[PDB]
């Protein structure tokens, strides 16, 4: 009952949020299961990402088994390092591993254009860049309209 | 004791003008310690400092981030004469 | 900016010194004594039983003898114009009190 | 009308504000 | 709660962990001296130390375990143990870019300095058409056709340092030998009437276009990245076409 072995009992009903001693709720189903002792058959698997602790199930991230082995677990939910794109055109996007802190933010002053590769650095040579709230918004709003708009010109 | 300019520093005219105490410029009643020497003392020739303040204001204006350095410079440089565009030379 | 209280090497080893002499309780943990206890006699019989009185004897008759064997070590150790006992210290309190050969 | 309005919703279904700048993460990707 | 974190104390560094997280607003801390108490402060058990070094300590003395802090830290017990060894030996010594304009702008301005310099002509005193004018029109009728926030927001923030820059260059480079008479005129009836002096809605466009002229020395005087100095150069190009749709209605005389 212990191990890999959180898949032969309803003993690790400890996926209770530890620090707290609350229900670490799944981010897709919004519920925690775990029945009852006299009704295990209605629990279900939860998970906690390596990277971000957000609780997920495993029937709801689709997967088989706890990685407990291996590499750090990642959400669905994190943002790619590689991000092959095709155009055959495969090329290849990574993003700039990260560096003592020889690291520079150089600050923007925002609006459209300020065309970064992907490095990113939210805030209210390989320097990341500070993209801060609002830019966003108004990227991808001008980006999906104009695109649009060149639709229309096709 | 340098002397002080004869001509204005930023017309380049000879006049009556206020002479700076702390360099050899003198600037006319018309033209304007100078601005550059007056920030100079402020900032104590520290330049982590001037970078400190040049990110605090570009942090607090910005509705003109685009030009917030530009506007730096206009409150730290003395004036000068205008000139027309100098494409030739 | 403060530097913590440590003290100078030896000072704790004579409070604890001090305070083991005091006492009287085993030293030994009493589990792992008793695993070895039933080890060894594995090698004679198997399937013994032992009462607790009987592991008890044993670990107060092995811990006078090492405690015993100790004094002698730390006398031939400072015999030897040392305060370290060393094996060699051992081997000679053993060779003289007719143990080992 | 709906663009000012869906960034104040995900704000809110996302909840945690370090998932928030993934997401924003994620779509500045795109 | 239960954080590593790096702690004042002289000019050194110590590691430490967080036992309690004081909230002055609901007087209460998650498991106090007073100059802290109003503020969040913090219970932290030195790593290395004894319980009895434990203590409530702000947000001054606080930093976060990160890289920057650890350096720092570094940095702080080399400067002293540098310090220690100077002051040992000095006791031991005691002891013994470029922008492309249009031409037709180019005669224009040259037109109005031979007129200031060379024909001794002044601006005439607060122009029929201002600056502020001109930069309201451009917006309006440059983005009237339709809504792209991303770049109404680009041309907007270009508008508005625009005037920033007039009403903060005029009377540094904007004006010529005869015009600094005119300028001390304009101040000093400002200060009789108490009403500070905003350039841009008493001058008129020659002036804006005198700026545009001296902009690419103050654009090369910036840390703005190369993308940043491309955009307002792509803008400034653009103001200078619409204002050339316009030279006869700002510039004829
Ligand atoms: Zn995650
Ligand atoms: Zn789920």
């Amino acid at each position: 009952g212990q191990s890999i072995t959180k898949l032969d009992s309803y003993n690790p009903d400890t996926h209770i949020d530890s620090n707290s001693g609350k229900f670490l709720i799944c981010y897709k189903c919004n519920q925690t299961r775990l029945g009852s002792w006299s009704h295990p058959e209605n629990s279900r698997l939860i998970m906690t990402c390596d990277y971000c602790q957000t609780p997920w199930h495993l029937d709801c991230v689709p997967r088989a088994s706890f990685k407990n082995l291996g590499s750090k677990w990642k959400c669905p939910l994190h943002s790619p390092t590689k991000v092959y794109k095709k155009i055959v055109n495969y090329k290849v996007w990574k993003k700039q591993r990260l560096i003592n802190k020889n690291q520079l933010y150089y600050e923007p002053l925002q609006k459209i254009g300020y065309q970064n590769n992907g490095n990113i650095q939210i805030i209210p040579d390989f320097k990341i860049t500070q993209i801060d709230e609002n830019s966003i918004k108004y990227d991808f709003f001008d980006k999906i309209y104009k695109s649009k708009m060149v639709q229309k010109r096709k | 004791d340098f002397e002080n300019e004869d001509f204005c520093s930023a017309c380049n005219q000879s006049g009556s003008f206020l002479c700076c105490d702390t360099c050899p410029k003198s600037f006319h009643f018309l033209c304007l310690h100078c601005n550059e020497c007056k920030f100079k003392i402020f900032i104590n020739n520290s330049m982590a400092t001037l970078k400190k303040i040049e990110s605090n204001f570009i942090k607090q204006n910005n509705n003109v981030k685009i030009f917030a350095k530009l506007l730096f410079n206009i409150d730290s440089h003395n004036p000068k004469q205008f000139q027309l565009p100098n494409y030739i030379k | 900016v403060k530097k913590p209280h440590r003290y100078r090497p030896g000072t704790v080893a004579l409070r604890e010194i001090r305070r083991y002499q005091k006492s009287t309780e085993l030293l030994i943990r009493k589990l792992p004594f008793q695993r070895l206890v039933r080890e060894i006699a594995q090698d004679f019989k198997t399937d013994l039983r032992f009462q607790s009185s009987a592991v008890m004897a044993l670990q107060e008759a092995s811990e006078a003898y090492l405690v015993a064997l100790f004094e002698d070590t730390n006398l031939c150790a400072i015999h030897a114009k040392r305060v370290t006992i060393m094996p060699k210290d051992i081997q000679l309190a053993r060779r003289i009190r007719g143990e080992r050969a | 009308n709906e663009e000012v309005t869906f960034f104040e919703k995900a704000k809110r279904y996302i909840g945690n504000k370090h998932l928030y700048t993934e997401f924003l993460k994620i779509l500045n990707l795109y | 709660l239960g954080g590593r974190c790096l702690a004042f104390h002289g000019p050194l560094m110590y590691e430490a962990k967080i036992l309690k997280i004081w909230d002055p607003s609901s007087k209460m801390y998650t498991s106090i001296p007073e100059e802290i108490i109003n503020g969040k402060c913090f219970f932290i058990h030195y790593q290395g130390w004894k319980s009895s070094w434990d203590e409530w300590v702000g947000y001054d003395r606080i930093r976060a375990y990160n890289e920057e802090n650890i350096a720092m830290k570094k940095r702080l017990a080399n400067e002293a143990k540098e310090a220690k060894k100077s002051l040992l030996e000095q006791q031991k010594k005691k002891k013994l870019i470029s922008l492309q304009i249009p031409i037709k702008l180019k005669s224009v301005l040259v037109d109005d300095w031979e007129y200031v310099t060379k024909d001794k002509k002044i601006c005439r005193l607060p122009a029929d058409v201002t600056v502020e004018m001109v930069l309201n029109k451009y917006e309006h009728e440059v983005s009237q056709e339709l809504e792209s926030p991303g770049s109404q927001s680009q041309l907007s923030e270009y508008c508005a340092g625009l005037k920033l820059y007039f009403d903060k260059c005029l009377g540094n480079m904007l004006l010529y030998r005869l015009e600094r008479l005119q300028y001390d005129e304009l101040l000093k009836k400002s200060s009789k009437d108490q009403k500070p002096l905003v350039p841009i809605r008493i001058y008129g466009a020659i002036h804006l276009l005198r700026l545009i002229s001296v902009l690419p020395e103050l654009i090369s005087s910036t840390t703005m990245d190369l993308q940043s100095c491309q955009l307002l150069i792509k803008q400034t190009e653009d103001f200078l076409v619409w204002l050339l749709m316009h030279v006869d209605e700002y510039f004829n005389d």
